[PDB]
């Protein structure tokens, strides 16, 4: 929801499913996948920074 | 591409006569290089199934004659590069 | 049934051979009696010998008895 | 051990061959 | 023009960039987010033509790396001279060479492996040499251990000059590209300075060291009454007794009375029947012929004085009509790209190494070399395999030039790309020749296999059956029998005893026997023609289809080590120019496996073995080739099964390490297959299913554990196929012939 | 200064360490050879 | 049948065979040869090698078999190097786990596994000695395991 | 061949007689004004489009797809626009509502002539 | 034909179209992303299916998926 | 034991049946 929040994912096809990651971008411009999140570890394409929607976006405290 | 296929026979005198009169005795040919072949084809020419691998003056003067004859006719086609 | 006579001694023969490629020296390396057959290394004469088949006639009636069954299926 | 039973055998599997082509040209 | 322009103090010599692994590539200094960064750290570690396009910085890097290679070679040769000095029985071997088996390496005494110390005579045991260094040293004239210690010391000194040399030529005096593209001078100093003065000065060594010493050892003098090589030059009176032509000095040389040097230098050929090697008079005369002939050969390249050629005005003048443009462009091809020069130099270097192999079995150049058969065997075999691999590097680096450094602007209508205009007509007729030779080289073995199996041995291709006597090889072999009187007029004996007269027996051991070639040797030569044409098919397919195939019309854009394009076009796995090199390494293992299996079994049936009294003959297998090479059951039974008996029964004995390098090299061979058949799309989530078992216990590795890449995952399959498959034949050969020879 | 950082890399530490454990086994198998007990 | 090894006859036949067969190489050298001295030390390394197998069980082959039941009459065969070995790789496993859960939280964890922090590496290298009651005290703390890590679809 | 298969005829224009590289292989003369090029398959032709376009300005280029009935087509360019550049004329086809995460299981597509992504 | 389907992860960064050597994929103005772009695959009759798109598709997991369908003359990519 | 029957059936099924069956299957590709 907010920038910089540590966020676990709930979409089973991501490489980072059930792994927390830091929110880079939150866009408020009707984008279906507005929240650009990057990570510590890296998938097979060499690309940690991906993006997600709000339903697949669980913050922690 | 073969622009000048003029003559072939000029190589023959160009290769026999440059090897006939040099004898160079102690080799296979005590006579010249071509006389030891042209003398050694008329014994075998009239339908003779002889001429084995030990037949030195025929088989050796096949390759050592034709390997200069081929080269000198090829250089005869190089003798139509300056045209 | 010749195997039934001496099951230790005689080797169990398989089907015969028809090669036109066995020139002369091969055929002396396969003659077991009049037959030139292969040696049936598949244990079949043992099982047919414990079934109680002691003839070739029962093998023919059984072979027809399974051609009929394959025609049934 | 005879010859006539071999003819009867190839008759029965020739008929069985007709059931093989018969089943084969329907599936 | 020609001048020397060298940058000084180029690169600082700090240890700072050692702390940045992968400093060298800007595509690789990101740090490892995966483990594929690790392996790409090493495959990009010598892509010098892929760090930076600046040819100056590349060329400094490579030319300094050469001195690292020569540093390792001088460490290696100094190792051989020191293991000859400290550890070897060479002084004892020099007493009686035909009895004492040569050994240097004396295995440390830990659990069991002291049984590898073979009691090879000489009052000292250790594992037996098959590299044949001692035969090189007796030819060199090395008498006692002191010259081996001193020459090992000079080997370390030259190794220090190469380490300091390459350090000096990358960092604090490194040349410009104008120094490197001075190729008339590079040939002008290698044809003359390297090879010319090398052979001339080596003729100086052989005349003033080896000829008196290996005359004294040919007389049979023990190495105590032999004076120093040194002590032959202080006075000619110790050499005028051995060769009276030294009494005349150099006066018959400068007066051109070279008849007088017939004692020192001659043209005999054959083999010295006392020592079983070449006459060193012939060998010293030989190196004078390379000396004058190469020193003449150096001076055909104009450098500063307007005298000589340039390569450009030679290549441009061969403008033949079937090529159109002629060789216009190759001097700009071969002086800008290094992979092209590496293709040529690796091709000619490897084929030179094969030429080395043949000229070492059939004209054994070292004294007592053909009397200890393993050194006779493996020096054939080893120079075959580097004789093989260096050809495939040609097919690698002619491919890489076609991918990386090719440029159609400079290379327009010349002799090069006019091939690529009809590369379908190249590869299609290689394809036809491969199938024609495969049928007519291997179908003959299936034929004789079946005809011997069907009993009809009259229908085979034996001696007695349908004969296939090689007509041309027997004929020109007979010309070489008739060499030394007819055409080699001033010769005395033949060029070899693999051609002509009666065999040479040295200490009841057969040095060289006239090899008969009949109707089985024919078919093995068509094997060799076949498996040479298949590697030529794959390595010309890998160069002509390196850049723009009609399947994939952009391989220059994809690169050289790309795996594939994808499942499209029905699948394009293993399609790059690298992949044809991948296949050429397997066919290298095939082609040379049957070159040496042709060697080590025809020369255990037709050459080697012992003799008894009254000139009787006894081969190792006893003439068991021509009746048995014609099939494959005869091949696999009579060679790969029967010759295993001295490898497989080797446990408890000193050959048993080979019995360990026989089994384990099977292992690695089969361990290659796991990398060849499977693929990383299996191993990646097998591994990731193990990464679950590490994430559960917080033993997650920070460098993320990928599987190997595709080109790596197949490259490792080649590199185990060759280490395993080659080391099987290695331990099989040396375990075979040491138990006899 | 950075030389120790080169001596802290993966293969150099792996050889200075597997060389050391290999030395433990080889020196511990000259001193106590044929150790099938214990 | 597992005979006690000191009185198995074919075992002693292997003693005679290896001593005498190794002594066949000893029939080449003089009394002061270093090779001959090496075979003196080697014969010592055969008689000691066979007398130090006095409590094994060489069966009908004369080859010393083992037992892996933990009979406590054969615990020196297997279970004592079993406990010893599991101590050594519980050391190595605990050191590797502790070092990775160090460098998981550093500045550049990717750089930390190339270039080992020999400070913190040789910290944990030694500090993983008491790993049974350090893993048992981290396991009670809810720290040895993990939960809700990566998984595929289902 | 030209009797039964589609020959792709790349037509383009230039300014100078440069030298490009054929997808057949080997260099070509590159007529300066305007030149056609009959090719075999499309990847060769657009591989030549990348061969020219990544070097220098070669635009106003497109293959006419010669199919053996006789007529032509217009590949590449299609709309005077470069394909990764956005023109507001290309109507999208080939999309679904979401990611792979809502694709149906193939045991629901089983014994039906559908696809595993159609929803 | 190889059915290429382009899902709604397609953030319109055009490495697909610039990566495809066949122009089966174009870019379509689609007001659902930040860049307003989303790729389309109209001419999948020319689609080889080499999956060079799915290499250079920097989405979370593969907005563009290339399902290997039928095999025509062009989709088999044979030269003759 | 009709010993002559393999001399008929082994050729007529061994070679000429994978000639005419090649014809039946291969024309049957195009039927
Ligand atoms: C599982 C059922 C089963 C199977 C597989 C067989 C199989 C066989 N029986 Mg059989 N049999 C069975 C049940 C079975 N039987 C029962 C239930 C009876 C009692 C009525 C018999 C009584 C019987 C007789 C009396 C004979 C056979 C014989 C045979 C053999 C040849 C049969 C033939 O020519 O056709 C064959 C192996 C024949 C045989 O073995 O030849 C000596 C034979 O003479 N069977
Ligand atoms: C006649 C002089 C001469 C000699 C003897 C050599 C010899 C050699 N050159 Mg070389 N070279 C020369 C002139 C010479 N070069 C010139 C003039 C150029 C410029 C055009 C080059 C450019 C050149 C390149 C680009 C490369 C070589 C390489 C090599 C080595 C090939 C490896 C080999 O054969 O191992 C056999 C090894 C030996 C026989 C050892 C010989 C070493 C002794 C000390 C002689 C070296 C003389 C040396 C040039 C003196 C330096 C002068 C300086 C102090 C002022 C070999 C050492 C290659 C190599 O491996 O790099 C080293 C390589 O890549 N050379
Ligand atoms: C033992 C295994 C084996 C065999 C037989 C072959 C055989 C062949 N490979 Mg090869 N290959 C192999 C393993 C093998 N390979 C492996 C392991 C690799 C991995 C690197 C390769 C990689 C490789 C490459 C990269 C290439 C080949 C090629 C070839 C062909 C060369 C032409 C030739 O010899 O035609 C003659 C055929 C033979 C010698 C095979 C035996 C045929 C007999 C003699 C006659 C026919 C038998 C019989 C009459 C059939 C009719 C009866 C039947 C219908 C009932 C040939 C078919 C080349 C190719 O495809 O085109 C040339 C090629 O480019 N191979
Ligand atoms: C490819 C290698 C090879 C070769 C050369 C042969 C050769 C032979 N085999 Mg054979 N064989 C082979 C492989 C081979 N085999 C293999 C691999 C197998 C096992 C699968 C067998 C199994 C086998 C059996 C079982 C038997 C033979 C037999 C024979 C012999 C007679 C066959 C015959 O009639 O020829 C047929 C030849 C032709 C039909 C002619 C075609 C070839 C011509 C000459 C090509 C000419 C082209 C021309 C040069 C083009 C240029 C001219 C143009 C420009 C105008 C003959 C020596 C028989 C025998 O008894 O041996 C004595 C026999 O019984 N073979
Ligand atoms: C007269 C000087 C001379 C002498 C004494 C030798 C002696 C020897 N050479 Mg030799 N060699 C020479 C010149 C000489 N060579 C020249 C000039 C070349 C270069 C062409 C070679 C190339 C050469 C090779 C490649 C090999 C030898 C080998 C050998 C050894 C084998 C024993 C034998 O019978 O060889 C007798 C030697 C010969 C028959 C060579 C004759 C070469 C003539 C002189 C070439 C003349 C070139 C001239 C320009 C004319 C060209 C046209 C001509 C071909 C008609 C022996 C020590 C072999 C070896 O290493 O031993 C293990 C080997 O593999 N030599
Ligand atoms: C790095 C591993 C390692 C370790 C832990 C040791 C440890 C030891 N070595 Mg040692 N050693 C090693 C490597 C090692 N060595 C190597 C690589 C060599 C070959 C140069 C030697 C050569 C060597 C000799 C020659 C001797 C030792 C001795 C000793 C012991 C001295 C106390 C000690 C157990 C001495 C000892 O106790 O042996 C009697 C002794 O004399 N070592
Ligand atoms: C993975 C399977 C495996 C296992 C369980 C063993 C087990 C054994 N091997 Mg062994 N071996 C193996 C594979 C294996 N080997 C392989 C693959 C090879 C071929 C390279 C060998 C080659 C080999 C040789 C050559 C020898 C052994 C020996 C031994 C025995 C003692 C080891 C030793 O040095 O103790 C001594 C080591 C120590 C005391 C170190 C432990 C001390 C710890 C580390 C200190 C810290 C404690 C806290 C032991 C029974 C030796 C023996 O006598 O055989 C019975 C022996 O000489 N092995
Ligand atoms: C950090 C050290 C470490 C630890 C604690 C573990 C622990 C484990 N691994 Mg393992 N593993 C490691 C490193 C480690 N691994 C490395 C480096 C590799 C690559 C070779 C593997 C490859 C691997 C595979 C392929 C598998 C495991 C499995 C397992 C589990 C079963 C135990 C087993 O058989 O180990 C396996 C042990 C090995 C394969 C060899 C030992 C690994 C190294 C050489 C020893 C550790 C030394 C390490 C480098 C020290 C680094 C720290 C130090 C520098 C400070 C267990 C949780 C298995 C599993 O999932 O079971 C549940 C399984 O299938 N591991
Ligand atoms: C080698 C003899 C080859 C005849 C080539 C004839 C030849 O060299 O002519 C020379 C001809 C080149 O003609 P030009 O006048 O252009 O040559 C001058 C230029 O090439 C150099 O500037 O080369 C070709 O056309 C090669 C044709 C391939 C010919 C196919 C056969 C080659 C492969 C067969 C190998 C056979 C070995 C047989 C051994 C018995
Ligand atoms: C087995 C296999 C793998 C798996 C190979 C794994 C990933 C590599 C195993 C060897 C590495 C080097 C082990 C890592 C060990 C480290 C060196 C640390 C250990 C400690 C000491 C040894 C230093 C592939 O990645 C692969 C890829 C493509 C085709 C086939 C295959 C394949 O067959
Ligand atoms: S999907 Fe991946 S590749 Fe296709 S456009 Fe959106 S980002 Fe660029
Ligand atoms: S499928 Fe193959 S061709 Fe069609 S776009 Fe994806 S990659 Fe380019």
């Amino acid at each position: 929801i907010k920038k910089g929040s540590l966020v676990k994912i709930l979409r089973p096809e991501s490489f980072w499913y059930n792994e927390v990651g830091t929110v880079v971008n939150v866009e408020t411009s009707k984008v279906l996948y507005p929240v650009l999140v990057r990570f510590d570890k890296v998938n097979y394409s060499g690309l940690n920074s991906t993006n997600f929607s709000l339903d697949e976006l669980v913050e922690i405290k | 591409y073969p622009l000048n296929p003029a003559v072939i026979f000029i190589a023959l005198i160009g290769w026999s006569a440059v090897a006939a009169i040099p004898s160079n005795i102690p080799v296979l040919g005590g006579t010249g290089l071509t006389q030891a072949f042209l003398a050694s084809i008329q014994r075998l020419l009239a339908q003779y199934p002889t001429g084995p691998k030990l037949d030195d003056p025929f088989w050796f003067y096949l390759i050592v004659y034709h390997v200069g004859l081929f080269a000198l006719l090829i250089f005869g086609q190089i003798g139509y590069a300056g045209y | 049934e010749q195997w039934v006579a001496n099951p230790l001694k005689t080797k169990p023969l398989a089907h015969a051979i028809w090669d036109p490629h066995f020139g002369q020296a091969a055929l002396k390396a396969f003659t077991r009696g009049d037959t030139v057959a292969n040696i049936s290394y598949s244990g079949v004469y043992h099982w047919w010998y414990t079934i109680g088949i002691r003839n070739n006639v029962e093998l023919y009636t059984g072979a027809l008895g399974l051609l009929v069954l394959s025609a049934v299926f | 051990i005879t010859d006539n039973q071999v003819f009867v055998a190839l008759i029965m599997a020739l008929v069985c061959g007709y059931l093989a082509v018969k089943l084969a040209k329907q599936l | 023009q020609v001048k020397v322009v060298v940058d000084r103090d180029v690169v600082p010599t700090s240890f700072e960039k050692w702390a940045k692994p992968g400093h060298f590539s800007r595509s690789l200094a990101k740090g490892p987010k995966t483990t594929t960064w690790i392996w790409n750290l090493h495959a990009d570690a010598h892509d010098f033509d892929s760090h930076t396009s600046s040819l100056e910085e590349v060329s400094r890097k490579i030319f300094s790396a050469h001195f690292g290679q020569l540093a390792i070679i001088f460490i290696w040769l100094s190792g051989m001279y020191f293991h000859g000095a400290r550890f070897s029985n060479y002084v004892a071997w020099l007493s009686n060479p035909t009895g004492i088996k040569p050994s240097a390496q004396v295995v440390w005494p830990i659990v069991g492996q002291q049984i590898l110390n073979a009691d090879v005579g000489g009052g000292m045991q250790g594992i037996q040499i098959t590299s044949g260094l001692f035969q090189l040293w007796r030819a060199s004239g090395i008498v006692n251990e002191l010259q081996l210690y001193v020459t090992a010391l000079g080997g370390l000194g030259m190794a220090g000059l190469m380490i300091f040399a390459g350090w000096f030529h990358y960092h604090k005096a490194a040349p410009k590209l104008e120094w490197f593209q001075n190729v008339e001078s590079m040939l002008n100093h290698h044809l003359a300075g390297l090879l010319g003065l090398g052979s001339l000065s080596w003729a100086g060594h052989q005349i003033h060291v080896s000829l008196p010493i290996n005359k004294l050892l040919d007389a049979g003098v023990a190495p105590s009454s032999i004076p120093l090589p040194h002590e032959f030059i202080l006075n000619r009176n110790l050499m005028a007794e051995l060769y009276p032509s030294f009494q005349q000095g150099l006066v018959p040389f400068f007066t051109l009375n070279w008849k007088q040097y017939s004692d020192i230098l001659t043209f005999k050929g054959g083999l010295s029947p006392v020592t079983g090697g070449l006459w060193l008079t012939d060998v010293a005369h030989h190196h004078l012929a390379i000396a004058v002939l190469f020193l003449v050969a150096g001076h055909m390249y104009r450098t500063n004085w307007g005298i000589g050629h340039s390569i450009k005005q030679i290549l441009e003048a061969h403008k033949g009509p079937l090529t159109g443009e002629g060789h216009k462009g190759l001097y700009e091809i071969l002086t800008t790209s290094w992979h092209a020069n590496l293709a040529i130099n690796l091709a000619m270097l490897g084929s030179l190494s094969i030429i080395v192999a043949h000229h070492m079995y059939a004209m054994p150049p070292y004294p007592y070399l053909a009397t200890d058969y393993p050194t006779q065997l493996s020096l054939f075999t080893h120079h075959m395999w580097i004789g093989g691999f260096c050809i495939v590097g040609a097919g690698a680096h002619a491919a890489i030039y076609m991918v990386r450094d090719y440029s159609p602007t400079v290379n327009f209508n010349n002799v090069l790309d006019r091939m690529i205009r009809h590369r379908d007509a190249i590869i299609s007729h290689l394809n036809w020749v491969c199938i024609f030779l495969g049928m007519h080289s291997f179908g003959l073995y299936i034929h004789n296999d079946t005809m011997r199996a069907l009993g009809r041995a009259q229908d085979m291709f034996s001696d007695t059956a349908i004969q296939l006597q090689p007509v041309f090889a027997q004929w020109i072999q007979q010309i070489h029998t008739l060499a030394p009187g007819n055409t080699a007029v001033n010769a005395l004996a033949t060029a070899s005893y693999a051609f002509g007269a009666d065999t040479v027996t040295v200490g009841s051991k057969i040095a060289m026997m006239p090899i008969k070639l009949g109707t089985a040797d024919f078919m093995v030569h068509h094997i060799h023609a076949f498996t040479i044409h298949v590697t030529t098919l794959i390595l010309l397919k890998g160069v002509l289809y390196a850049r723009n195939s009609r399947l994939i019309p952009d391989k220059a854009n994809l690169g050289f080590r790309f795996p594939c394009d994808g499942p499209g076009r029905g699948g394009t796995c293993q399609v790059s120019a690298w992949d044809h090199v991948f296949l050429g390494l397997f066919w290298m293992y095939n082609a040379l496996s049957i070159v040496i299996f042709h060697f080590s079994w025809k020369m255990q049936s037709d050459v080697w073995g012992t003799v008894t009294s009254n000139g009787a003959i006894s081969h190792i297998t006893g003439g068991n080739f021509a009746q048995s090479a014609i099939t494959i059951n005869g091949w696999l039974r009579d060679f790969l099964w029967a010759q295993a008996s001295q490898v497989i029964q080797s446990y408890g004995s000193s050959l048993s390490a080979y019995g360990l390098m026989f089994l384990g090299a099977h292992f690695v061979w089969a361990f290659s297959l796991m990398f060849l058949f499977s693929g990383r799309g299996y191993w990646q989530e097998l591994i990731e299913s193990i990464v679950w078992a590490h994430n559960k216990l917080k033993v997650a590795p920070a460098i993320a554990p990928r599987a190997l890449s595709i080109t790596q995952g197949r490259a490792v399959g080649v590199a185990h196929y060759l280490l395993g498959g080659i080391a099987t034949t290695w331990a099989f050969f040396l375990a075979r012939i040491i138990a006899v020879g | 200064m950075n030389l120790k950082k080169y001596l802290s890399t993966a293969p150099v530490v792996a050889t200075l360490w597997l060389f050391l454990t290999a030395g433990i086994l080889i020196e511990l198998n000259r001193f106590f050879p044929d150790s099938l007990f214990y | 049948v597992l005979t006690p090894c000191q009185q198995s006859e074919a075992f002693h036949k292997r003693e005679i065979n290896e001593v005498r067969t190794l002594e066949n190489r000893q029939a080449n050298y003089e009394a002061n040869s270093p090779s001959y001295l090496a075979l003196q030390s080697q014969i010592d390394q055969v008689h000691k090698r066979f007398d130090k197998y006095g409590t094994l069980l060489c069966g009908q082959d004369g080859l010393p078999h083992l037992i892996t039941d933990g009979d406590w009459r054969h615990a020196r065969e297997f279970t004592i190097p079993a406990l010893l070995f599991l101590y050594i790789t519980g050391w190595i496993g605990w050191v590797g786990r502790s070092y990775l859960k160090y460098t998981k939280e550093t500045k550049n964890p990717t750089e930390q596994e190339i270039i080992l922090d020999v400070p913190m590496a040789l910290k944990y290298m030694l500090s993983g000695f008491l790993w049974p009651l350090s893993a048992w005290q981290e396991y009670r703390s809810g720290q040895l395991l993990a939960k809700e890590d990566e998984i595929t679809v289902s | 061949c030209a009797e039964t298969e589609e020959k792709y005829a790349m037509t383009w224009s230039s300014d100078q007689q440069h030298i490009f590289e054929m997808p057949t292989g080997g260099a070509a003369v590159m007529n300066s004004g305007d030149n056609l090029l009959y090719l075999a398959r499309k990847e060769q032709a657009l591989a030549l489009a990348t061969q020219l376009r990544t070097q220098f300005k070669i635009q106003d280029y497109k293959i006419y797809r010669i199919f053996p009935s006789g007529e032509v087509q217009y590949l590449h360019p299609k709309d005077g626009v470069l394909p990764y550049q956005v023109n507001k004329g290309r109507e999208q086809v080939g999309r679904v509502k979401s990611t792979i995460g809502k694709n149906v299981n193939p045991a629901q597509v089983k014994f039906t002539s559908k696809a595993t992504y159609d929803r | 034909a190889h059915t290429v389907k382009i899902y709604d992860n397609c953030i319109g960064c055009t490495q697909c179209v610039r990566a495809c050597p066949l122009d089966v994929l174009e870019m379509v103005p689609w007001d659902g992303c930040k860049a307003g772009q989303m790729a389309s695959a109209p001419r999948t009759e020319d689609c080889v299916g080499c999956k060079r798109c799915e290499t250079a598709c920097p989405t979370d997991f593969l907005s563009i998926r290339v399902y290997l369908g039928g095999e025509t003359t062009r989709s088999m990519g044979l030269a003759y | 034991s009709a010993s002559y029957l393999p001399s008929i059936l082994v050729p007529t099924v061994g070679l000429i049946l994978p000639f005419a069956s090649m014809a039946i299957l291969f024309i049957a590709i195009e039927k």
